[PDB]
């Protein structure tokens, strides 16, 4: 049965931009050693 | 006539609640802000199973053979039942009844008991304490009929008061239990009002959101306060009207659904 | 009649596929192995495409812009194609058309062709190369009907592939595929035939599989330009196509 | 549909979590046995 959703369990949780994040943060970091 | 006793997690419980919130992240975010499929059900209830786990005894998941005795170490219930008969004393003269719905730690709890000339014994199809695993509650209620004149019922775990609440008929003796602050046995408190669509959903949420009290030496003091005042009550003729401890703080303003 | 040119991938590529694949580990495990929901096929979508991301190229997630000519660092599709019109030569008097399925790396790509010489231009509406947006394919197919007396034509990526082979009728001039190897360009590539219900959960488990050189890379695609030049020199016979076709990855299946 | 194989062979969602709770629980022994002599 349907419900109407308040609240998200953990707050700072999101998977989308994690993902944004993880990858350009990979991205970055491999330019690291470039530089090295 | 059913009494909460709020004990607090300990550092090892916490961290423990913490890891298993994080490795279900996904699975928990889904599963609360939707509808999910029928594996994705399956797969909370191992959560849940787990939070419950460490709700009973961090030490579920130690691998190795360990020292009765090193348990009381991060288990404010251990601790609490120590305390009760250590205070309690050879005065006091009704037998308890604890459920427990593991079997390896009615062991290890009534031998511990055993340890510190606390007359425990395990139930099966009269003593200080008898310690009952929850599988074999279809016995007791036969005996719970009887001793309701002089019989007091502890809770080491909710899981255990879920089992035999629906197994056995509603019990006419005094219920203890032992629930554990900020744990999945908190939130099912919180939310035992509905067993509505919104059950499940809400006692992850809560307990996601709480693991998304303080240290070891303050633990020992409120859970010895606590055990010294239980003791105190029960001695004075198990007056509801004062009961000494605060109810267990609301979470109702942390659920996620309905 | 579609010639499949395989690619290598950078390390940059592979790492972020990896680190792709690890990040949807849970979402990938519990949609391939069972029935799942309409959410969890909706994030799976979003692997989907950002593996199709890495696919065309890792700067997409390089979060400042740049100046051409980094670019071919970490794409073999930018070096291959350096090296075709490199190799080709003023010789070759016929026109080519790529088509590419993201409007920022078709103006870096143009950008970069023009930085060495090729005679390159954005498809607005003659030169060595269009370089045309996917986006804005249903224009072309007009124009791909005059010139199939000399006009080949280059899908950067399968999503560039997809969307232009539906929307414009059959393409009767030369088709050329870049496809990185081992990425979802491949998988798709591989579970195409069926057109079926396991084609999500084949190819997304296949490049989970396979998720779970820098000198060498450059003489392999130096290696394959200079083949296709010296092919379509020889005025592109068939049965000459000097390229391996790309490795059946149906052992890899994970459904039906 | 018909499942032949896992996507990701090392993969193992239930067996995991075993292991990552176990594996909390000697580091906090580790941490115990350091408290206790320092």
């Amino acid at each position: 049965i349907e419900l109407e959703y308040k609240r998200k369990p953990i707050p700072d949780y999101d998977f989308m931009k994690g993902l944004e994040t993880t990858l350009q943060e990979l991205y970055v970091e491999h330019q690291s050693k470039k530089r090295r | 006539s059913v009494l909460d006793i709020g004990l607090p997690m300990s550092a090892l419980q916490r961290k423990m609640m913490h890891r298993l919130v994080q490795y279900f992240a996904f699975c928990i975010d889904h599963f609360c802000t939707g509808p999910s499929d029928s594996r994705i059900q399956e797969k909370i209830r191992l959560f849940i199973q787990s939070a419950h786990n460490i709700a009973k005894h961090p030490s579920l998941y130690d691998t190795e053979v360990r020292n009765f005795s090193s348990y009381a170490e991060n288990s404010s219930k251990f601790l609490f039942l120590q305390e009760l008969f250590k205070n309690l004393s050879p005065s006091y003269s009704k037998t308890f009844f604890l459920f427990i719905s593991n079997q390896f730690l009615a062991n290890t709890l009534t031998q511990w008991l055993k340890s510190q000339n606390i007359d425990a014994e395990l139930w099966a199809e009269h003593p200080a304490i008898w310690i009952c695993v929850s599988k074999k509650a279809p016995s007791a209620s036969h005996f719970l009929q009887s001793c309701p004149d002089l019989s007091a019922t502890i809770f080491y775990d909710i899981e255990a008061y879920m089992s035999v609440t629906s197994s056995l008929p509603s019990i006419q003796s005094l219920v203890l239990r032992l629930i554990h602050l900020g744990s999945i046995e908190h939130a099912i408190k919180c939310f035992q009002s509905s067993y509505n669509a919104s059950f499940l959903v809400n006692i992850v949420g809560v307990v996601a959101t709480l693991s998304s009290s303080e240290s070891h030496s303050s633990i020992t003091e409120k859970t010895r306060d606590i055990a010294k005042n239980v003791a105190t009550w029960l001695k004075n003729g198990e007056n509801f009207s004062s009961w000494p401890l605060p109810p267990l703080m609301d979470l109702a303003s942390l659920s996620v659904a309905e």
